[PDB]
């Protein structure tokens, strides 16, 4: 490659990655952080422990 | 697809035979890894 400094659109250099994920083959091990909120307690509420 | 682990250690006064009590086995450990297994082996501590 012929990167310059001086090189204009089309030839300065990038950095490019791919990421690629899998679709029900296995138990997933990777995933987003689930959200939390705090308690409460003493109060008729509704709960996902 | 999950490799479940339970295990459980027991201080014997008997020499050989197995005791006669019951002692329940506590979880130790899942894996979360496919493979169909069918046989196994077993290792040894050997002195070389
Ligand atoms: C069980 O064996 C078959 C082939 O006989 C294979 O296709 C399958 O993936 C195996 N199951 C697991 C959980 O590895």
């Amino acid at each position: 490659y012929g990167f310059q400094p001086t090189n204009g659109v089309g030839y300065q250099p990038y950095r490019v990655v791919v990421l690629s994920f899998e679709l029900l083959h296995a138990p997933a091990t990777v995933c987003g952080p689930k959200k939390s909120t705090n308690l409460v307690k003493n109060k008729c509420v509704n709960f996902n422990f | 697809g999950y490799f479940k682990i339970y295990s459980k250690h027991t201080p014997i006064n008997l020499v050989r035979d197995l005791p006669q009590g019951f002692s329940a086995l506590e979880p130790l450990v899942d894996l979360p890894i496919g493979i169909n297994i069918t046989r196994f082996q077993t290792l040894l501590a050997l002195h070389r």
